[PDB]
C-alpha cells in the first residue's frame, strides 16, 4: 500500500538511476528502478515478507531486491519506511 | 593472559563431530576458528548498523512517487 | 524488450518459485514476486552485458542477481540470452 | 611454500590472530575447500541446466495468467 | 570439554562484553559456535547432496 | 599433514584444479590473505 522513504533512501535511488543512465541509457535506467519499486512494494504490502533483522539493529526487517536489499522499519501504522538501500555486497546474510 | 573454560553438552558434542570429522584437530582449534568467524561477522554487522543510523539521521522519511520522479529524471535526459 | 529462451529447468523454477510464495503469502504476492523476476530478464534480454560475466564459474556464462535469486544465462550466436538457472542466492559464490 | 606467504603465516602468528602455521594453513585450507563445495555445486547446477532440454521461448504473461486461474478455481 | 583461550582471543571476548553487545564469556563463545555449527553443517549438508 | 587435508589436496589434484600440494596451499593462503586484507580494510575504514 503506501510506504515513506527516508531522505537518504530518496537520493540513492536518484544516484543509481543516474548511474544506470550513464552507462546504459534511459530505459535501462527506469526499468532497473521499477524493479527495485516492485520489491517496495511488495514489502508494503506484507511487511513480514521481508526476514527481521533485529540482530542489526532492533525494529528492522531486510528484503534482497537483485543487487541491493531494502532495509525497513513499520512505522505507527502498518506502513513501512525504507532506510536504507544497499549494495548486495553489504549484506551480511 | 590464558584463561579456561567448560563448554556445555551440545557444543562439547558438536567439536566431538568436528574433530572425528578431521577437519579440527582440538577443541581450543574449533573455538578459535569460530572466533575469527564472529569477529569477521561483527565487522560486517558494523558497517551494516552504521549505514542504517546514517539513514535515520537523514531526516524524517517522506512518501515517494515513483511515477513523477521516473518521468522528471527521464524528462531531463532529454533536455 | 527483445527475445530470450528459458532453460526447461528455469521454466519448471519459475513455477515453483510461484508456487511456494503462493502458498505462503496468495496470489497477489506471488504474482509480483514473479514480475520482479520477470524485469531483470527483460532487463538482461535488452543487453545481455549488464550480467557480470563469470567464465570462472562457467566459460560463457554470465549473471545478474534478481530478488532473491541469480540469473546465469548464456548468450546465442544471434545475440539472444539463454537463461540456464534462476538460482537462489544463497547458491551465488562471488 | 614460498616466501611471501611465509611472511604472510608470521605476521598473522605475530598479530596474535594464529598461533601456528598449522593453524593458519589448516585454516586457508578449510576456506578453500568449501568455496571448492560451493563452486562444485554451481557448476553442477548449471551443467542440470544445459541437460534439461533445449531452451524456448516464454510467454511470461501467459504462465502467470494461467497459474492465477488455476488457483482461482 | 574444556579449552583454553590465549590473551589474543580473551581480549576480543572482553571488548565484546565491554561493548554491550553480550553480557558474558560464555555467551560470546556460545554465539561464535552457533554461527560455526550452523556454517558446517549446510556444508556438509552441500558435500552430502554433490556426491 | 593430517590425512583429511592431504586427503583433500589429493582430490584437487585429481580434478586438474592443481599440480602439487604446494599450488593448493598457495592457492588456499592467497584465499586467506585476501579475505583477511578486505576485512581489515573494513575494520580500519569504520575506525576512521
Amino acid at each position: 500500500s503506501r510506504y515513506l522513504l527516508s531522505p537518504a533512501a530518496q537520493a540513492h535511488l536518484e544516484e543509481i538511476w543516474d548511474c544506470t543512465y550513464d552507462r546504459w541509457g534511459v530505459d535501462q535506467a527506469e526499468q532497473y528502478l521499477r524493479e527495485l519499486q516492485h520489491a517496495i512494494d511488495r514489502a508494503a504490502a506484507n511487511p513480514r515478507i521481508g526476514r527481521a533483522c533485529d540482530e542489526i539493529r532492533p525494529g528492522y526487517r531486510k528484503l534482497s531486491a537483485g543487487s541491493h536489499t531494502l532495509f525497513y522499519r513499520v512505522t505507527g501504522e502498518g506502513t513501512i519506511d525504507v532506510v536504507r538501500v544497499l549494495h548486495q555486497r553489504m549484506d551480511v546474510d | 593472559k590464558n584463561t579456561s573454560f567448560v563448554l556445555d553438552e551440545h557444543y562439547s558434542a558438536f567439536i566431538d563431530g568436528e574433530i572425528a570429522a578431521g577437519r579440527y584437530r582440538s577443541a581450543s582449534e574449533v573455538i578459535r576458528s569460530a572466533l575469527r568467524l564472529l569477529e569477521d561477522r561483527e565487522t560486517q554487522l558494523r558497517a551494516l548498523r552504521e549505514a542504517l543510523e546514517a539513514g535515520e539521521r537523514s531526516g524524517s522519511s517522506t512518501p515517494f512517487d515513483f511515477d513523477g520522479f521516473l518521468g522528471r529524471k527521464r524528462a531531463d535526459a532529454s533536455r
